[PDB]
Formats: C-alpha cells, structure tokens, sequence
C-alpha cells in the first residue's frame, strides 16, 4: 500500500507465495547412516568386551 | 569429515602392547605360582639320606654341621692307623 503505483507488488507478492518451497530438505542419509551406525556399534561393543574382559583378567 | 567413531577403534589394538606383553607375563607368572610356599618336601631319611635331610639342612648350618665329617674321618683315619702303623 505505501506502493501506490508498484504495479509489481502484486507480481512480487505473487512470485513470493508461488516460492514458498524453493526446494526440498536432503535427508538422503537413509542407509549411509544404517553403515556407519553398524560399523560404529559394532566397533564399540567390541571395545567394550575387551575392556569388560581385561577388568575381570 | 563427517561423523565417525574415534573411540570404538579400540577393536582393531588394545591399548598398551608393551603393558599388554606385560600382563600377559604377569598371569602367566601369578596363575602359575604356589597357593601359600605349597610343595616343600623338606624330610627325607634312607641310611645316608638321614643325615642330608638332618645335618645338611639349612635350619642350623652352623659350624657343627661340616664338623660332623671331620669327627668321622678322624674315626675312621685312627683306626686306619693302628691297622697300618
């Protein structure tokens, strides 16, 4: 309204709305995190042991 | 880079290889060991073996002990001589 004559605020305005997704969020970690929590779980457990095993020896 | 586990490479070498080396003689050499000073095996008596255990044994090991051969020497030693001279 302060643009009496814009004549582009309602274009502009336009553009805005019809922009609200300009793109999508990337969660793609889907089976690289399924990895790399395995090998890291299992690299952990595996230290655990050890540690829990050269307690009781 | 990323995400990783710093830790849980604890899998791929124990920590302290020269400890390690250590401890593993330490059980060894602990496991392997007497429960309280167990297998003395200290009397023995059979004709010679009553003296060994009794005047060889380390309970005195005084002058007396090596003694012992000289009194008996100079017993045998006398009467070698009234058989010889």
């Amino acid at each position: 309204s302060v643009l009496k004559n814009t004549s582009v605020i309602d274009k502009i305005e336009s553009y805005v709305k019809q922009y609200k997704p300009v793109k999508i969020d990337a969660s793609k970690q889907l089976q690289v995190i399924e990895s790399f929590e395995k090998h890291a779980m299992t690299n952990a457990k595996e230290t655990e042991s050890l540690v829990s095993k050269e307690l009781k020896d | 880079v990323s995400t990783l586990i710093p830790p849980k490479v604890v899998s791929s070498k124990n920590i302290g290889s020269a400890p390690n080396a250590k401890r593993i003689a330490n059980v060894v050499h602990f496991y392997k060991s007497l429960p309280q000073g167990p297998a003395p095996a200290i009397k023995a008596n059979t004709r010679l073996a009553r003296y060994k255990a009794k005047y060889f044994d380390g309970d005195n090991a005084s002058g007396k002990p090596l003694w012992h051969f000289a009194l008996g020497i100079i017993a045998f030693g006398y009467s070698m001589e009234y058989y010889f001279h």
